[PDB]
RNA sequence: UUGAGAAGCUCAGACGAGUAGGCAGGCGUGGAGGUUUGUGACGAAGCCUUGGGCGUGAGCCUGGGUCGAACAGCCUCUAGUGCAGAUCUUGGUGGAAGUAGCUAGAUCUAGCGAAACCACAGCCUGGGGAACGGGCCAGGCAA
RNA sequence: GUACGUGAAAUUGCUGAAAGGGAAGCAUUGGAAAUCAGUCUUACCUGGGUGAGAUCAGUAGUCUCUCGAGACUAUGCA
């Protein structure tokens, strides 16, 4: 299923995997939406993705994740380059999409992909001490549009409870159950 | 508006092609839920169209079809290879064809 | 002689013409360049502001400003002849506008250069009878 | 004028001769199926009896107000749905002449072309309709009968979000 | 047998693009180190045998007829047994007198006259 | 207006637009693409005029 | 069955790189004898044109616009016969350039005004084996 | 229109059009805009009537050929 729109969330998604997946579907002329980009991670210690960076200057994982796939994606053909305006890289959750659903990319995740006991690094950890300093505010908004939302998912359990209550109650569901609804 | 559609969309993905030299002939498509050569299948002979539209009014209307023709199966994904009347522009990759269901074999 | 405009027939305009005057191309170019569009009288003004080194001719395609007088001296008097041809049209002088202009490159005998020019009206009658 | 005046080499024996079709098995005549292609794509049409090619169908004009036509088999699907005794409507009497485009006929004096004052109207004539009425008065009977289904004969027939036509079979 | 070409487009010299001196008229490229003479990708073609359309069709225009090109009135008539694959072209200098004769006497024969509107104007 | 179809001529034209409750009859001859002449004929025996037109811009033109 | 331009028509199979070089068939120009009882002031030749065609191609036929006095197809004869180069000859024309500047006025403003040079260009980063950077691929840049 | 036959290319000016991130350039495949290609049921066969004509007369003459082969002139239309 692809839509116009597509939000993901990229906590615990690694960031060549996630670009890749991503790379395909922009090339699809499908509009991509990445949030929480400060939460992606990279196989690999913190001390070894640190001297990567010390190598490499764009310190927000927004622009970075965006570099990432600008390198991936065909830059200099125009369509490479019309493609590029499609992907929207923005750190934690804005108002515009927080209130939307976010999915998530099976081949990026990394508990299906990192196997225990392996060092990983966090670009927003890792982005702190390279001229990133916003790291509190973009966490205290985080608690805010969660406590907030996570009032919004009881408000729903409690309704979701009231009218699975009234679904049972009603005699119509088992009617004609053969169907398996 | 639900209703409509007895269609099932999909994407214009590219030519056939090797490393360097593309032959613009025929087109890889990727129909939604197709995902397995095996599945394929039963989209080989389906009619394909490409829809768009221009400024001029031709006919006293605004849309301009380009029909096609599922062929053989691409790969183990479930893409496939369309034929058309005419070949398609270069500019519409990554954009919508939509597979009506028929001729229909079933 | 054959113009190089479809309009400047009778209908409301009168031309002028020049013919291997003695003046640089370049200069006549953006001469021409500059006064193309305006009113006739604006454009007597302007002149005279050119000279007056008031105003100063751009120079875009041959290049920033100049004051040449020479040219706009020649131009003077076309414009002068463009009036005159009007009036013994008999036209409407208040609205007279430059429709026209060109410079055209002469035999290489100091590089002289063929002027013309058009002048017109502007005008729109409304529809009304709704 | 008769004697060919040119070379005008006749076609060889073709070695083609024209044998009956073959249609699918679900085609069987009293069969729901969903129409393709034409105007009335969409709507769901039992099957009165077969064709050469096509299937000679209708939909319950007091239903679904489908004319008897010929659709071809491969712009119809071939639904699975509880089959409808046809058995009793008279089938033999539609043909190919019944179902022929009128000719392209009657000519007119070369005086009305011009201002144009000679249009007529091929405008469906009584018993085509009486034809159908008497076969809706043979298959709306029948398929009251069966429960739900003169509704969804007036159901038309659609594709939602995450439908595959190949899983969920019609 | 129907009128089907091997190609459309015109075989153009190479670099007869860039310069103006040099004709568009198709030159054999004899250049010793010449690589689009030595059929690099990227590059254009070049005539060869392999291009010829149907010798059953060779000469033939798009609607199947061969044109014929008839300068009097003497050559329109002798395309009476050849209608079917031969069209009446009429020369270009033949005079507008003639061009009606030509063509009123080629609507009879039952040839097909290829540039049967030109120099001439109808009046009813 | 009524364009011109079948093997009708003028002079049949112009008997049946006198019946029809006509006036006067133009045709507007184009050959080549171009429109050229101009004939038109006075109901029911009037004089018949043939110009030829020249120099024709439509509107947008 | 008409399919004898016997230099014709027809049938079958394999094959197709190319320098030096060898062989063959053609296209085109000027003029020459024959010919088309050829074309032409109701428009020859020429010319331009994103008109239409023909030929693998050299080339050809035609429509439109200009144009105004000649011209062509076919069979042979014949030769001062086919151009992108020769730091080619002659004529024309640009960029360079309103520049180098030179005649005034108050460095500026007017006025008068070259020559040299010129395949075409002009961000680099590296690697690209033979320079490769000035064009190729990876790159960034690129407004 | 004496800068005078035709007036090509280079080259320059004006206008309209689209395009215009350090080239351009061409080739394939299309698309779009702009524009041309070419449109044709109409004739054939059959039926009758109506008037005809002739290469036809259970017909009459001339001319050139070689009896009959043409071109005609009357006359009737079976």
């Amino acid at each position: 299923e692809f839509q116009k729109v597509v939000v993901i969330d990229a906590k615990g998604h690694l960031l060549g995997r996630l670009a890749s997946v991503v790379a395909k579907q922009l090339l699809g002329g499908q509009k991509v939406v990445v949030v929480r980009c400060e939460e992606l991670n990279i196989s690999g210690h913190f001390f070894r993705n640190k001297l990567k960076y010390l190598a490499y200057h764009f310190r927000a994982p927004s622009r970075i994740f965006q570099k990432a796939v600008r390198g991936m994606l065909p830059h200099k053909t125009a369509r490479g380059q019309a493609a590029l305006e499609h992907l929207q890289a923005v750190e934690g959750i804005p108002p515009p999409f927080d209130k939307q659903k976010r999915v998530v990319v099976p081949a990026a995740l990394r508990v299906l992909r990192l196997k225990p006991g392996r060092k990983y690094c966090t670009v927003g950890r890792l982005s702190s001490e390279v001229g990133w300093k916003y790291n509190d505010i973009v966490a205290k908004l985080e608690e805010r549009r969660k406590v907030k939302s996570a009032a919004f998912y009881q408000a729903k359990l409690a309704k979701q409870k009231k009218i699975a209550s009234a679904k049972e109650a009603s005699p119509v569901n088992q009617k004609l159950s053969q169907f398996g609804y | 508006a639900q209703g409509h559609r007895l269609y099932v969309k999909a994407k214009h993905l590219s030519f056939q092609r090797s490393k360097h030299v593309i032959h613009p002939g025929t087109s890889i498509v990727k129909i939604e839920g197709c995902d397995s050569k095996e599945e394929a299948q039963f989209y080989l002979g389906k009619r394909v169209c490409y829809v768009y539209k221009s400024s001029k009014a031709v006919r006293g209307s605004k849309i301009r079809v380009i029909w096609g023709t599922i062929a053989r199966p691409h790969g183990n994904s479930g893409a496939v290879r369309a034929r058309f009347v005419h070949n398609l522009p270069a500019k519409t990759f990554g954009s919508s064809l939509r597979v009506m269901l028929y001729p229909s074999n079933i | 002689v054959r113009y190089s405009a479809s309009p400047a027939l009778e209908t409301k305009c009168a031309k002028a013409r020049g013919a291997y005057l003695r003046t640089h191309f370049k200069n006549s170019r953006e001469v021409a360049f500059t006064i193309n569009g305006m009113s006739l009288k604006k454009a007597f003004i302007f002149l005279d502001n050119v000279k007056e080194h008031k105003q100063a001719v751009p120079f875009r395609r041959f290049n920033q400003a100049r004051w040449p007088v020479k040219s706009v001296k020649f131009f003077y008097d076309l414009l002068k002849n463009a009036e005159a041809n009007a009036e013994a049209k008999g036209l409407d002088m208040d609205k007279l506008i430059i429709k026209h202009v060109q410079v055209n490159a002469a035999p290489k005998q100091s590089s002289p250069s063929h002027i013309e020019i058009i002048v017109a009206e502007e005008e729109e009658a409304v529809p009304k009878a709704n | 004028k008769y004697y060919p005046a040119y070379r005008e080499n006749v076609p060889k024996k073709a070695r083609k001769a024209v044998r009956p079709t073959k249609l699918r098995a679900s085609l069987a005549p009293g069969t729901v199926c969903i129409l393709l292609a034409g105007r009335f794509r969409g709507k769901r049409v039992v099957v009165l009896s077969q064709l050469e090619d096509t299937l000679v169908v209708t939909g319950p004009y007091k239903v679904n107000g489908v004319p008897i036509r010929r659709v071809n088999h491969r712009y119809v699907i071939a639904t699975s749905a509880p089959k409808i005794d046809v058995s009793g409507v008279s089938v033999e009497k539609f043909t190919k002449a019944y179902f022929a485009k009128q000719k392209r006929s009657g000519p007119v004096k070369k005086d009305e072309a011009f201002f144009a004052e000679n249009a007529p109207k091929n405008a469906l004539p009584a018993e085509r309709i009486a034809d159908q009425k008497a076969v809706d008065a043979k298959l709306l009977p029948a398929i009251k009968a069966i429960p739900n289904m003169k509704e969804y004969l007036a159901a038309s027939f659609a594709l939602s979000n995450g439908d595959r036509p190949h899983l969920m079979k019609f | 047998v129907n009128i089907i070409k091997k190609r459309t487009k015109p075989f153009k010299r190479h670099q007869s693009d860039r310069f103006k001196r040099v004709g568009e008229s198709w030159r054999k490229p004899r250049g010793i180190d010449s690589c689009v003479r030595r059929r690099f990708r990227g590059t254009i073609s070049m005539p060869k045998i392999g291009y010829g359309n149907n010798k059953k069709t060779r000469y033939c225009m798009p609607n199947g007829l061969k044109a014929f090109l008839v300068r009097n009135v003497s050559d329109v008539e002798l395309l009476l047994m050849h209608n079917k694959t031969y069209a009446a072209e009429i020369a270009g200098n033949v005079s507008a007198r003639k061009r009606v004769e030509i063509v009123e006497k080629a609507r009879a024969l039952g040839v097909k006259v290829t540039n049967a509107g030109a120099k001439v104007r109808s009046q009813e | 207006f009524r364009k011109r179809t079948g093997d009708i001529e003028v002079h049949e034209i112009a008997e049946a637009a006198a019946k029809r409750g006509y006036t006067d009859l133009l045709v507007l001859n184009e050959d080549r693409k171009k429109t050229n002449a101009l004939t038109l004929v006075h109901l029911p025996n009037g004089p018949s005029f043939y110009f030829t037109l020249s120099n024709l811009q439509t509107a947008k033109e």
